[PDB]
RNA sequence: UUAGCUAGUAGGUGGGGUAACGGCUCACCUAGGCGACGAUCCCUAGCUGGUCUGAGAGGAUGACCAGCCACACUGGAACU
RNA sequence: UACCCGCAGAAGAAGCACCGGCUAACUCCGUGCCAGCAGCCGCGGUAAUACGGAGGGUGCAAGCGUUAAUCGGAAUUACUGGGCGUAAAGCGCACGCAGGCGGUUUGUUAAGUCAGAUGUGAAAUCCCCGGGCUCAACCUGGGAACUGCAUCUGAUACUGG
């Protein structure tokens, strides 16, 4: 269910930084971000239409750590759902309790909170969640269990938030290790590299 | 400002008592991504010069499209040669839906939300000058308000 | 009021028995054209008031015979 | 006859019952006349877990109905609650 | 033989349209009455005229807008080898809603939007674009 | 291995010039590459 | 065209053959070997393809065709064949599936085993 | 590239029979009845709610689940 | 039993297809119209990104491929939504029964048509707002829909009588 290897690789054939180390060291001193990965690194081939769109898809994927069935129903959803096709997929992805605890500090990388998520560190309205793919509410409150308290590396990951951008959607304390899902994020709040419309595109043909 | 992408090149033959002299041309349109659209279709015995002659004739002789909130205003019918065409306006969100030199058009002219089919030959020249045919006649509610003498909530 | 249906008689040969062709115009369920459909029925009639090509309207009843579930209820323009 | 019973209608290890009235001899879970409400044993707190038009119920009682013993248990419940 | 006379006006309007001509003149009929009463309300032409007491002759002013013709298309939809009827939430929308459909109802010929502000459907007669 | 079905039916006098006349030892004509029959339309590669 | 006409006598639907009679609308079937042999293509291509006359488990005779370099086979070798049409051998409209009854799977393969009947090389 | 089919056949009168109407059956009388809006014959097929596909209209399909039908080694027959 | 707590240690747990174009992903060696590949086009005859191996990559992932099967694309039976001078397609020409269609005015009828209502259109399924299984799948409450048919009361512009 997750990719195991090599995550720098993935950014590189991507082009752009996915986040997907902790960002304690700058990306170009850990590897060769503008080359593509492989032999055939150096050569940059001109991309077909249906290529680029595959791409961006694939670097939304990479983004949250979605495999492709999963990332189909997803779209499926949020075409059942009423409004911007694009913008609710996106919205759904957030959603996901791992890409929360993320955004709230808890997780280094969105891989480290998955981790904490699958290990029963997380509880969601008091209630210990385990499923990283779970769909967290409007004024739900999300918030690290007295025993995963004590780790070292939670307080690292915060540390590592505090000095990135922080999210306006929600609402996180440090010392209390607990945060508030808010509202779910406007397309405004997410970064705008992501072409939605693409990936929109991809899954009607 | 303007956005411009060549569509699809490919190699013609002219014939002659030594052989065949080989020449490419190249389809590309043009558009400021709000309502002017233009395509250009170049011919070179190369094909940077080629793609060159097209972008300048694209350039030139461009066409006004009456665009509503990056998208169509009505479900509107396009002819040329072969290639029938029909595009209809979307709910925003739904993305370009819309097959080869079609999707490139459209893109260029800045309409985001449409669900587009082309009938019949699927000739790239051909289909993506159906395609600014059916913009070019595709009109506005103020324009039908002031060709039919009314106000635009009137007709609605 | 009765259920009952009018129809020409197509037939009058048969003792206390008359068939009647009932033209109904129904749609086409695909193509959307509307065609007259014919529907033949065997009509009891006591008496043997009928002729042929008659116009009558007729009631559905208790079976009288094989084919026979209908009666007739009146005649009306009963040209020749 | 005519009985009002439980259809078992839920997944496996997780019942959900609509009561219904029905002929006797059809199954189960088969042909039935009306559905005259619900049942679930699996409920949690703060939801409805037994919901009977009763209404219906007495109809069919005075029509000639028999009723299941635990549909009677279950009206009797109802009863309290009101 | 001629089987739709309604049709035939609509053709004679396009044509009329097409050559650049002022006015376009046909054997007068009620419905036909109606249906250029209903164009020239909603402003497709100029004025229309019925001109005789034998045989009457509808006489119909065509309308230009610079240099061009008002109306671009202008179709026939219920016709005398198919027949169509709508009901009222089954009516179509020209030109999403910019052109008009003639519509005939038990009301009397008005236009499409007319028919569904009223609650009432019938039969579609013409699309004017 | 496997026996070649050649088209001959039943071989009566030699079995060799029999072969050498059946699509088994037909001639082999090269397609140009620069020359006569040498134009292709669409390159391996294109 | 006229919708009289049609009324009258509707569209024939296109009436399509699958192009696997043989198969009987199953995705394999197991036969005998009538005879294994090899056969010369058609134009432009040179080989000699290897092929098998197949008596089939519903009565049906069929040639089906030995994919990969080698094979087993012979006369009385019961064998399960896929369809799917070689271009370039006239009548040839099956595959013999390799790594199934009693075909072998192809020697020393380490790629598109699947196909093959390979196993996976233990190491 | 199946055009004619049908004598209990179509109808009537009277008896008999059915829980019940009825050629359901019998006796006699009439000569009908169905059929190009496809009778008859031949080939295939359980039917539906639905399922799959599709923008839709349609096309294909009828496993599971539910309703209806038919069958219970094959062909008949009745009794309770 | 679900579920919860404790114990130890990264521990017991990744493959399958593909990389000529369509079609995302390229090179080297081996072979030399041979062996072989292939859905189509076609590839291979000594520098093969198309065969086989390797390295590198791409796509999927406890699955991944192949085959069969249906719909889609295929407006390629076109009701929506095609055509017929020369591409497939106007009977050799006429008359004409059945059939289809039918100028205009008034009246009437209300069959077609439209409107409203009543009864039905089983439940499940599909769709919408919800609830319950840690999430989901799944189950489920209420709705909507089931485009239909029948009956009653009206409307009468159009089509019919
Ligand atoms: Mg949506
Ligand atoms: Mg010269
Ligand atoms: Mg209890
Ligand atoms: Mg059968
Ligand atoms: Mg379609
Ligand atoms: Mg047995
Ligand atoms: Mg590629
Ligand atoms: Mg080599
Ligand atoms: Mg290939
Ligand atoms: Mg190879
Ligand atoms: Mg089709
Ligand atoms: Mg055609
Ligand atoms: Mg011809
Ligand atoms: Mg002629
Ligand atoms: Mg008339
Ligand atoms: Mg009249």
């Amino acid at each position: 269910a997750r990719y195991l290897g090599p995550k720098l690789k993935l950014s590189r054939r991507e082009g752009t930084d996915l986040f997907l180390k902790s960002g304690v060291r700058a990306i170009d001193t850990k590897c060769k971000i503008e080359q593509a990965p492989g032999q055939h690194g150096a050569r940059k081939p001109r991309l077909s239409d249906y290529g680029v769109q595959l791409r961006e898809k694939q670097k939304v994927r990479r983004i949250y750590g979605v495999l492709e069935r999963q990332f189909r129903n997803y779209y499926k959803e949020a075409a059942r759902l009423k409004g911007n096709t694009g913008e609710n997929l996106l919205a759904l992805l957030e959603g996901r309790l791992d890409n929360v605890v993320y955004r709230m500090g808890f997780g280094a990388t969105r891989a480290e909170a998955r981790q904490l998520v699958s290990h029963k560190a997380i509880m969601v309205n008091g209630r210990v969640v385990n499923i990283a793919s779970y769909q967290v509410s409007p004024n739900d409150v999300v918030s690290i269990r007295e025993k995963a308290k004590k780790q070292s590396r939670v307080k690292a990951a915060l540390e590592l938030a505090e000095q990135r951008e922080k999210p306006t959607w929600l609402e996180v304390d440090a010392g209390k290790m607990e945060g508030t899902f808010k509202r779910k994020p406007e397309r405004s709040d997410l970064s705008a590299d992501i072409n939605e419309h693409l990936i929109v595109e991809l899954y009607s043909k | 400002e303007l956005q411009e992408k060549l569509i699809a090149v490919n190699r013609v033959s002219k014939t002659v008592k030594g052989g065949r002299i080989f020449s490419f041309t190249a389809l590309t349109v043009v558009g400021d991504g709000n309502g002017r659209v233009g395509f250009g279709y170049g011919k070179a015995r190369e094909v940077p010069a080629a793609i060159q002659k097209a972008m300048e004739k694209a350039r030139r002789n461009m066409i006004n499209v009456a665009l509503n909130n990056g998208t169509l205003q009505h479900p509107v019918k396009g002819v040329h040669t072969g290639s029938r065409v029909f595009m209809q306006p979307a709910s925003e969100g739904t993305g370009i839906i819309a097959g080869g030199a079609m999707r490139a058009v459209l893109e260029v002219a800045g309409v985001h939300n449409v669900l587009a089919k082309a009938y019949g030959s699927t000739n790239p020249i051909n289909v993506v000058r159906a395609t600014i045919d059916g913009l070019e006649n595709m009109n506005s509610p103020e324009m039908v308000a002031a060709k039919r003498g009314k106000s635009v909530e009137e007709i609605l | 009021k009765i259920r009952t249906l009018q129809g020409r008689v197509v037939s009058d040969k048969m003792e206390k028995s008359i068939v009647v062709a009932i033209e109904r115009f129904v749609k086409h369920p695909i193509y959307g054209k509307f065609i007259k459909r014919t529907t033949k029925l065997h009509v009891h009639d006591e008496n043997n008031e009928c002729g042929i090509g008659d116009v009558v309207e007729i009631r559905e009843c208790r079976p009288l015979s094989k084919t026979k579930s209908w009666t007739l209820v009146r005649v009306v323009e009963k040209a020749v | 006859m005519v009985t009002i019973r439980l259809a078992r209608h839920g997944a496996k290890k997780r019942p959900f019952y609509q009561v219904v009235v029905a002929d006797s001899r059809n199954a189960r879970n088969g042909r039935f006349i009306e559905r005259v409400g619900f049942f679930n044993p699996i409920a949690s707190e703060k939801e409805e877990g037994t919901r009977l038009d009763l209404d219906r119920i007495a109809h069919w009682v005075g029509q000639g109905a028999t009723i299941s013993d635990r549909v009677a248990a279950l009206i009797k419940e109802v009863n309290k609650a009101a | 033989s001629m089987q739709d006379p309604i049709a035939d006006m609509l053709t004679r309007i396009r044509n009329g349209q097409a050559a650049n001509k002022a006015a376009v003149t046909m054997p007068s009929s009620k419905l036909k009455v109606a249906i250029a009463n209903v164009l020239k309300e909603e402003g497709f032409i100029e004025d229309f005229k019925v001109e005789g007491d034998t045989k009457p002759e509808l006489e119909l002013t065509l309308k230009y807008f610079q240099g061009k013709a008002v109306v671009e298309s202008i179709q026939r939809v219920s016709r005398p080898g198919l027949r169509i009827y709508k009901r009222k939430d089954e009516l179509p929308k020209v030109m999403a809603g910019l052109g008009i459909a003639v519509v005939s109802t038990s009301k009397g010929v008005m236009t499409d939007r007319a028919a569904r502000q009223a609650g009432l459907g019938g039969e579609i007669i013409c699309y004017v674009a | 291995m496997s026996r070649y079905q050649h088209t001959k039916g039943q071989i009566k006098d030699n079995a060799i010039e029999a072969l050498l006349h059946d699509p088994l030892f037909r001639q082999r004509v090269e397609k140009n590459k620069k020359g006569k029959g040498s134009y292709m339309r669409k390159g391996k590669h294109g | 065209a006229t919708v009289n006409q049609l009324v009258r006598k509707p569209r024939a639907r296109k009436v399509a053959k699958s192009n696997v009679p043989a198969l009987e609308a199953c995705p394999q079937k197991r036969g005998v070997c009538t005879r294994v042999y090899t056969t010369t293509p058609k134009k432009p291509n040179s080989a000699l393809r290897k092929v098998c006359r197949v008596r089939l488990t519903n009565g049906f005779e069929v040639t089906s065709y030995i994919g990969g370099e080698g094979h087993n086979l012979q006369e009385h070798s019961v064998i399960l064949i896929r369809g799917g049409r070689v271009k370039d051998l006239p009548g040839v409209r099956y595959h013999t599936v390799r790594g199934a009854l009693d075909c072998s799977g192809v020697k020393d393969r380490k790629q598109a085993r699947s196909k093959y009947g390979v196993k996976r090389p233990k190491a």
